RNA sequence: GUAGCGAAAGACGGGUGAGAAUCCCGUCCACCGAUUGACUAAGGUUUCCAGAGGAAGGCUCGUCCGCUCUGGGUUAGUCGGGUCCUAAGCUGAGGCCGACAGGCGUAGGCGAUGGAUAACAGGUUGAUAUUCCUGUACCACCUAUAAUCGUUUUAAUCGAU
RNA sequence: AGCUGUAAGUAAGCUUUGAUCCAGAGAUUUCCGAAUGGGGAAACCCAGCAUGAGUUAUGUCAUGUUAUCGAUAUGUGAAUACAUAGCAUAUCAGAAGGCACACCCGGAGAACUGAAACAUCUUAGUACCCGGAGGAAGAGAAAGAAAAUUCGAUUCCCUUAGUAGCGGCGAGCGAAAUGGGAAGAGCCCAAACCAACAAGCUUGCUUGUUGGGGUUGUAGGACACUCUACGGAGUUACAAAGGACGACAUUAGACGAAUCAUCUGGAAAGAUGAAUCAAAGAAGGUAAUAAUCCUGUAGUCGAAAAUGUUGUCUCUCUUGAGUGGAUCCUGAGUACGACGGAGCACGUGAAAUUCCGUCGGAAUCUGGGAGGACCAUCUCCUAAGGCUAAAUACUCUCUAGUGACCGAUAGUGAACCAGUACCGUGAGGGAAAGGUGAAAAGCACCCCGGAAGGGGAGUGAAAUAGAACCUGAAACCGUGUGCU
């Protein structure tokens, strides 16, 4: 699933963040009211912001390293 | 260490010290003339005031 | 040592010359399971999607070591080696060439 | 933040009773304030809050099996909106 | 199968239930009554409320329970505390003394058991209420509102370290 | 090729596009705690400064920063004038705490006890406390040890030897040299002297700064005298190749020979019989006792952090300059002494030898110190300056293994829920508790019963193997009976 994300463009990953937090806050909410089904989507959501989060974080050591 | 024994007659041993001899006197350490304790055989050759 | 797809023979048991394919391996306890091969007869209640039922009659798991592999040409029990092929690994019978297994 | 300190909905006959008002529980982070809850839900729902009032809930002693234990703490808020609904079930 | 079963008025009917002197309801009777009453602190920490349960606990019994299981329950601008003040005391940069460790001490800081400080009636739940709802008020902060002081020294106001 | 922790599978799913996993590297890493923005009843409260989001605006939120000492650069400046104290900034992060206080070094320092009481003595420079550092620390190159015709800086082991000696000459304490061995390493300063630099001075001299030079005795160096340097080449101090540097252990890892049948059995590895491999007959599992069933073993092939830290390893090194020493230098409140004490095997005194405090206080190579008071002759050495690897000591740990060590009242306190239930205000003290079966196949169904329990049936080799589950002793509690 990180291929893609070294081609997104610093700011999609950005948009796609909040994105996927807002799925991950809407499965919870129908979690806790007990129409949800399908509960592997959480880990796997979970699991995509932190591909997101550790492509940003050395994106940014890369500048750093060039600065 | 400044340690040892007070004796008597029939040699019973006592802990006891051996101070030195400190005197309060105004040398001129680095900066200012500070005014401290130095011993009197320091000050017989070591040191001005 | 075996994969799933398998078609082997037991020694050890009461099946012996018994022959069979293997339909699970479960390897971090070494008891895979045959078919026809150490067959249970469990006492069944009522689930909550099934009637009570009565006996029930399926396999059992069973210790590697009481299984060996066919020689394909042969159809003898054998043991099993390895062979590299172009940086792959493949399974030979020791006593002829290869075995081929995918299911 | 603004949809992570708000955490699940809280469904009980007295929160139900609250909902025939324009009373609705939630069940939010432990170091947050009542003004950070009413800009998140104003902020996700597109409402407008009244009033918020929250409280802070012990932990609970548990067993099981010889196995004792401390439920985690837990803080309950409940908010008063002017206008609108929020479409649970 | 002994001693003991921890001061005290219970009786009957009806009910529930496999099972009732011991649980629920009703009538009568009796006891505390400057208290066996009602609040608030300290302390305890879910023992609170609904259902379910009788294996263990309950000095008997048990259909009951402060016991077990499941799930719920504590809502504050004004109530008590902190964002205020200090007392005794505790720490205390510099500083003094001292085998080491360390002890003492100035400004200062911390510290209520004291000082200061704005909300009352009614309604309502199985379980919270000056906290939720209604009504009527009060106390602070910010922003627009414009008749008043019109050097800004001064001036109501700003105003002291 | 399966996977979704120990703790199980449901539901959901993931996976050959290489999952779960096994090593290496990296990112993230809430709060407390030396805790360091202030405070504080640890894991909480309360702020400010600058940016940023939002807000009409505050409010609120987020990101960084804000401790004390210290080091490196600055100006500053009261009682009292420049100067510095002190104060105010910029940068850095140098320290704090926790050690494994087991080993090592210092400071401080007991008593019970033995002497058949007890005081000198002993226990003992032990225990405890405190501080330091470290992976080792300490010591260390003769002002020595010894009297041979001498010897090797230090440390460690065996002997010398329970000797010599000390001792209310009691209890008891207790060496050293010599010898045999492990490991083996001698390097640098100050001062003389010389050449420059600045100030006083008038460049004469002095002062101080830099650089050479040289640090040792049957006397070394400077001056006086005489002719040579990378030959050797050495990073364990004394300089260095920082080098192509040629298996970290070649370590995760991979390959890795050879068996069939019958009998009993619930099941064979056992018995019988016939075969095989062996650089592999170590070990453990598999339904019972397996070299040839599995994991493995011997052995072979192996990659990152790597190099074994090993072989010419670029630079750089040290190819020595010998005589007299006549003159100059060769470590000062030092050595040494008196008084009081301690440490040395030595009981404080003739203390010879070595240290602390208080008072005094020198010699300078024709010198000075030691050789168990002191004097002389002889022998050895040259203090008051420093650094130094090895052999040595211990193990909270790690890797690989071993045992005429324990086998659940044993062995760690702890095989399991352990420094946990529990006790105590607190410092602290501190347990009990393992075993179904090969396989969960863990008793469908019927009957009594409110249920618990059971009786059948059934699984199983076995159910007086049914989870209060291997074996199941005795005390103890019962029911039946023969004799009484």
């Amino acid at each position: 699933k990180a291929k893609e994300i070294r081609d997104l463009t610093t700011s999609e990953i950005e948009e796609q963040i909040k994105s996927s937090k807002e799925e991950l806050f809407n499965l919870r909410f129908q979690l806790a009211t007990g129409q949800l089904e399908e509960t592997a989507r959480i880990r796997t959501v979970r699991k995509t912001i932190a591909r997101l989060k550790t492509v940003a974080r050395e994106r940014e050591i890369e500048q750093s390293k060039a600065n | 260490a400044s340690t040892g024994n007070r004796r008597s007659h029939a040699l019973n041993s006592t802990k006891r010290r051996w101070n030195a001899n400190l005197q309060k006197v105004r040398i001129l350490v680095d900066g200012k003339p500070k005014k401290v304790w130095v011993s009197a055989r320091a000050l017989k050759s070591g040191k001005v005031t | 040592h075996i994969k799933k797809g398998d078609n082997v023979k037991v020694i050890a048991g009461k099946d012996k010359g018994k022959e069979g394919k293997v339909i699970a391996t479960l390897p971090k306890k070494d008891r895979v399971v045959v078919e026809g091969v150490n067959i249970m007869k469990k006492h069944q209640k009522p689930t909550q999607l099934n009637p009570e039922g009565g006996i029930l009659e399926t396999e059992a798991a069973i210790h590697v070591s009481n299984v060996q592999l066919l020689d394909p040409k042969t159809n003898e029990p054998t043991r099993v080696g390895y062979k590299f092929v172009d940086g792959k690994k493949v399974r030979i019978a020791k006593k002829s060439g290869e075995e081929i297994k995918s299911n | 933040e603004a949809r992570d300190i708000l955490k699940r909905p809280v469904i009980t006959e007295k929160s139900s009773e609250a909902m025939a008002e324009d009373k609705y529980t939630f069940d939010v982070d432990t170091r947050v304030n009542k003004t950070q809850v009413k800009m998140a839900v104003e902020e996700i729902f597109n409402v407008k809050v009244a009033s918020v009032n929250i409280m802070n809930y012990k932990p609970k002693k548990k067993r099981m099996g010889r196995y004792q234990g401390y439920t985690n703490k837990r803080r309950k808020a409940i908010v008063t909106l002017k206008e609108g609904s929020i479409d649970l079930f």
